[PDB]
């Protein structure tokens, strides 16, 4: 079996580069954030437009929801993070701490905390509700590509520059794991499976593999794609046939088989390198989105 | 700074 997305929508309204796009878990929503320092508000089902959220002072590297789909939390390089309501588009809190751009974030599966990754190497916890770093840890010695919660929230995983994927005690903020292959390339993304025991990982040596972190063991490499310079999102696809899917500096959506490895398709429309990617959480819909030369978000659909 |  091979998918069949097909382009439906294109989204425009970013005035630069789009940096992230993600889907309400409750399936209503695409949020987007872009160099542009603003988030953008879509229907997940038509492509239309609902609202722009603004305040940041520089541009926006990344953007997460809440599990309950009401906040979203972005990571700028303004240093950074904003905790939005949603709804009324309300800057609820500010995040301060991180002494340099803050580069990816993610709540808990309890919307109670964020975690955020940072140029400054660090990773930090935060309070929800209050807003309060509630620990710094000293993760990595280059910047922090990506910062990702397990299924119950006690573990982060992260990664770096540094060629390093560690895994951290949310409750201690303990060191329990490093991750690193036969070589040392950068590492570009992570972030766990939806069934929390795999993490997939991107290395700036284009390359993509799936690790079972328990075991420290590394499953699966995907390949045939390009990423050599950018920090590209990675997805597990799950609502139809099991697949990866990532963007590529060769201006392509693939996706792979996640058993079999095979690329099962490229998706071609974007006019710039596709910088990030998204699945649907109960239809076969992705959203993709590009760097400067093309500022378009893309929502393509399959039967599979 | 992700696009850059």
């Amino acid at each position: 079996v091979k998918p069949n997305y097909a382009l439906k929508f294109t989204l425009a309204g970013h005035t630069k580069a789009v940096s992230s796009v993600k889907f309400s878990p409750n399936g209503e929503w695409l949020a987007s954030s872009s160099a542009d320092k603003l988030i953008k508000i879509w229907g997940a089902y038509d492509g239309k437009f609902e609202k722009t959220i603004s305040g940041h002072k520089l541009g926006i590297s990344d953007v997460a929801w809440s599990s309950d789909s009401n906040l979203l939390v972005s990571a700028s390089d303004d240093k950074t993070l904003k905790i939005w309501d949603v709804s009324s588009g309300k800057c609820l809190k500010t995040l301060k701490g991180h002494s340099n751009y803050v580069f990816c974030c993610n709540f808990n599966p309890q919307s109670n905390l964020i975690v955020s990754g940072s140029f400054d190497e660090s990773v930090r916890i935060w309070d929800v509700k209050t807003g309060k770093c509630l620990k710094t840890l000293p993760a990595h010695s280059d910047p922090v590509s990506a910062v990702h919660f397990n299924r119950d929230g006690s573990l982060i995983v992260s990664s770096s520059y540094d060629g390093l994927c560690r895994i951290w005690d949310t409750a201690s903020g303990q060191c329990l794991k490093t991750l690193i292959d036969d070589d040392n390339p950068p590492v570009s993304f992570v972030k766990f499976s939806p069934n929390g025991k795999y993490i997939l990982a991107a290395t700036l040596d284009n390359t993509l593999k799936l690790w079972d972190y328990s075991k420290g063991k590394c499953l699966k490499t995907y390949t045939g794609h390009k990423n050599e310079k950018y920090c590209i999102f990675a997805n597990f696809s799950v609502t139809g046939g099991k697949w990866i899917v990532s963007g590529s500096e060769d201006n392509l959506v693939y996706i792979w088989n996640l058993q079999t490895k095979e690329i099962v398709q490229k998706l071609q429309g974007h006019t710039d390198v596709v910088i990030s990617t998204a699945c649907h959480p109960t239809e076969n819909i992705i959203a993709s989105a590009a760097l400067e030369n093309d500022k378009t978000i893309k929502l393509w659909k399959s039967d599979c | 700074a992700r696009t850059k």
